[PDB]
């Protein structure tokens, strides 16, 4: 089963899919291939929940039903910063204009 | 065993003849046609009597009252009409169906008419008022035939949905659905004259005799062709005990009711034989054929 | 393997290159591409469409609806008209 | 043209609506004219009575958006050898992003107020180029 994800940190969003049965650690390897930082320097999140390397994505709550291609699920990403980790911080997308009169 | 031979060809309709019915008193033959006309003929000599007109589109079926005075007809124009046969006048037009009306019959008392339509409903009508007394949500596909049993207490209907259903006339309640593992469209149904059995045609070249009380099939009749048209069949009871039906190979088929073997095939029509009728007292068959023929034929047997 | 599509408001969207080639424009424009006129609440939805399109094209598993909130329809229409996808 | 043939050979069909739309089956009669039939709620099926050689297409019932049936535009009941009803699986096509955008806008603005919009004037034409079945029938037969 495929899950469809947005991995987000600051003003960065990675669109990727993964298997429900694949691990958090394997997802960090995807991030590493793109953003250089090794798995040990990453923290992945579902909302405010720190995800453990050895859990599967299914076990964290990412499933085919909750993580769809047209509506992917968000994974938060935080990097090591010197002695500790930065706080989780996802910048919101731009806001939509008010609905014109016709709607 | 029987020896039906052709005696008269009745010519006059200008399109397919849909239905032939002998009057219950044996004197008359009524025919209906895609040409929107009803015609009356002498039952023994074939002599043309009169033409009855009024419907706006073709007619599928016509039926006599018990006293041979009234006719009801069922039309693609979505109505039925009640006719005074001696004057040829339309007494009532029964309106209510939302699509083609395919079949009709009086009850034995002849105070009620039953009708079935492409619109999947069966309706019960008051002969005197012309008002619809009951609309039964009878089937989920076109209704091909409706028939009252011998005392008017039950109605049997057949439908392209594969079912025959038996209805209580007074309450409108479905008392029994005849269902089998295989459900091809049911193209015709009729109670036997004693009301204990039901003859059903299906669009797989098969006629079946059902036991109403047990709800189980007792006999099948095959060898004819029937995959397209809703062909009318009959019990022949005046001489030997036959089943009679038309056929898409332009023949009338006659089977031995008990043994189920074909005993005669009548050749003469030039198109599909879609209607047959059996005289109430004499060994006489009426048969009617489609657009490449347009005639009724009368055949007589010595038994 | 991947390309980076950058919105007008600086958000950086990283998507599979094959997925970005869904847009005929992006094929020509193309690694990195800036969209000076398309903000992030629209470009993110365009990326979702890329995912949806590639996943459900030539498949017979039941196709769901691509959802579009009313507030983003016009810009997305303009983005889609611009992107030729 | 594209028209049903009067085969008179009955054929049972399951109209199976595997789409999120209310589906409107359209029968092309023996003169090729489109006839609308009762609609199917999303995610429902109905066995129906039709005929060999009869032509059907399927649309969104409120907007006339074209839909797929067995992965194509037109459905004709074919040879049946097993006695089972033939499945007509109705599904959503993968609409272009633009086309799906037009669909959502059309659903929110009345066609009087189409040109009361802050959009490139060229897309005005695309909004009012609605899907209609006759437009496709000329398309389908000219293919």
């Amino acid at each position: 089963m495929d899950v469809f994800l947005m991995i987000r940190r600051h003003k960065t969003t990675i669109f990727t899919d993964a298997k429900e049965s694949s691990t958090v650690f394997e997802l960090k390897r995807i991030v590493e291939g793109i953003l250089k930082r090794p798995p040990d320097e990453q923290r992945l999140y579902k909302d405010d929940q720190l995800l453990d390397d050895g859990k599967t994505l299914g076990e964290c709550g990412f499933t085919s039903q909750t993580a769809r291609p047209q509506a992917p699920a968000t994974v938060g990403l935080a990097f090591r910063a010197d002695d500790t980790f930065e706080a989780l911080c996802i910048e919101p997308f731009s806001s939509p204009p008010e609905l014109p009169d016709v709607m | 065993k029987p020896n039906y031979a052709l005696k008269f060809t009745l010519a006059g309709h200008t399109k397919a003849v849909s239905s032939v019915k002998f009057s219950p008193n044996g004197e008359w033959l009524a025919s209906s046609s895609a040409d929107k006309l009803i015609k009356i003929w002498g039952a023994y000599d074939g002599k043309f009597e009169k033409t009855i007109s009024g419907h706006k589109l073709g007619i599928s079926d016509v039926a006599w009252s018990s006293d041979s005075n009234l006719l009801v007809s069922a039309s693609d124009d979505k109505t039925l009409k009640i006719w005074d046969v001696s004057s040829g006048k339309c007494l009532k037009t029964l309106k209510g169906h939302s699509n083609y009306v395919f079949c009709c019959n009086f009850n034995p008392q002849s105070n009620l008419i039953v009708s079935g339509s492409f619109d999947e409903s069966v309706r019960i009508w008051d002969v005197k008022t012309g008002k619809c007394l009951k609309t039964l949500p009878a089937h989920s596909d076109p209704v091909s035939a409706v028939h009252f049993n011998r005392d008017g207490s039950l109605i049997v209907s057949s439908s392209y949905d594969g079912l025959c259903r038996i209805w209580d006339t007074a309450s409108g309640q479905c008392l029994k659905t005849l269902i089998d593992d295989d459900n091809p469209p049911v193209s015709f149904v009729k109670f036997s004259p004693n009301g204990k059995y039901i003859l059903a045609a299906t669009l797989d070249n098969t006629l079946k005799l059902w036991d109403y009380s047990k709800g189980k099939c007792l006999k099948t009749y095959t060898g004819h062709k029937n995959e397209k048209y809703c062909i009318f069949a009959n019990f022949s009871v005046t001489g030997g005990k036959w089943i009679v039906s038309g056929s898409e190979d332009n023949l009338v088929y006659i089977w031995n009711l008990q043994t189920k073997e074909i005993v005669q095939k009548l050749q003469g029509h030039t198109d599909v034989v879609i209607s047959t009728a059996c005289h109430p007292t004499e060994n006489i068959i009426a048969s009617a054929a489609l657009e490449n023929d347009k005639t009724i034929k009368l055949w007589k047997s010595d038994c | 393997m991947y390309v980076k599509l950058i919105s007008s408001d600086g958000h950086e969207f990283i998507v599979k290159r094959e997925h970005a080639l869904t847009s005929g424009t992006i094929k020509a424009m193309l690694n990195e591409v800036n969209f000076r006129e398309i903000p992030s609440h629209v470009l993110s939805k365009v990326c979702m469409y890329f995912t949806y399109k590639v996943r459900y094209t030539n498949s017979s598993t039941e196709i769901p609806e691509f959802p579009i909130a009313p507030e983003i329809a016009l810009e997305l229409l303009m983005a889609a008209n611009f992107l030729d996808c | 043209v594209l028209r049903s043939v009067n085969s008179r050979e009955p054929s049972q069909v399951i109209f199976c609506n595997r789409s999120p739309r209310v589906v409107l089956p359209v029968w092309l009669n023996f003169d090729g004219e489109p006839q609308p039939y009762p609609t199917l709620p999303p995610g429902t099926g109905r066995r129906i009575h039709s005929y060999r050689g009869h032509l059907w297409l399927f649309r969104d019932a409120g907007t006339h958006d074209g839909l797929l049936v067995n992965q194509t535009e037109l459905f004709v009941p074919s040879l049946n050898v097993d006695g089972q009803p033939i499945f007509a699986n109705i599904t959503l096509p993968v609409y272009t992003l633009k086309e799906r955008c037009l669909q959502v806008v059309r659903s929110l603005v009345k066609p009087e107020n189409y040109r009361r919009l802050d959009i490139v004037r060229s897309l005005y034409e695309d909004l009012e180029d609605h899907p209609n079945v006759q437009k496709d029938l000329e398309r389908l037969t000219q293919e």
